[PDB]
């Protein structure tokens, strides 16, 4: 990953943590059944995919410009970034729902 | 893999043995498959 | 009749499509347009 060293610096050391989870898992499977290497790294400005100014925040800015192939995580399929990256078939439905108590 | 084809809207489900030859769509409805049974009137009705 | 049980082989339905077809990607956008703008979901609500 990539941390900010303090907050006033603008330097940083590209730490190691090893991360896990459930999409993870599907990474691995993926990984063994197809026969490939990863280098799996996090993202460092905003979070997700919003476009401003023709100008993406990371993520799917992350894919458009070809500086990392492949996207793999918690990405919302939706109209706008379907005509700029390209899917693949869903595994998980999804939604908007309601959460009042 | 025929002649006038060309499309099918029907309810198609998604499977690996079909998407090799042909290729889908986006869903446009999820769904999965259950177990339907029948059904008879309860017979605790303290009818005696 | 009653229906029991839980789903499982969760999958999605979806047009049919033969080898590759210039009509790929717009059938493709516009199901997903359609889907984000509530109108498949008020159809199915009226029709089912």
């Amino acid at each position: 990953k990539f941390v900010k060293i303090n907050n006033s610096t603008n330097e940083g050391m590209n730490v190691k943590k090893c991360c896990k989870g459930f999409c993870i898992d599907i990474l691995k499977k993926l990984s063994r059944t197809v026969k490939f290497t990863y280098d799996l790294y996090l993202v460092t400005n905003g979070k997700h995919g919003k476009k401003v100014n023709n100008v993406w925040n990371g993520m799917i800015g992350e894919v458009v410009y070809q500086r990392a192939v492949m996207a793999v995580g918690s990405l919302t399929i939706n109209e706008e970034r379907s005509e700029v990256v390209d899917f693949s078939v869903p595994f998980v439905e999804t939604g908007i729902s309601v959460m009042v108590s | 893999l025929s002649g006038q084809a060309d499309m099918i809207v029907a309810p198609l489900t998604i499977n690996n043995e079909r998407a090799q030859y042909i290729e889908f769509s986006k869903p446009f409805k999820y769904q999965g498959l259950t177990i339907l049974v029948k059904k008879e009137i309860p017979r605790s009705t303290l009818d005696s | 009749l009653v229906t029991t049980g839980e789903l499982f082989f969760r999958s999605g339905f979806g047009i049919g499509m033969r080898k590759d077809s210039p009509w790929k990607q717009n059938v493709s956008l516009s199901i997903l347009k359609s889907h984000e703008n509530g109108f498949m979901e008020d159809l199915d609500k009226t029709w089912v």
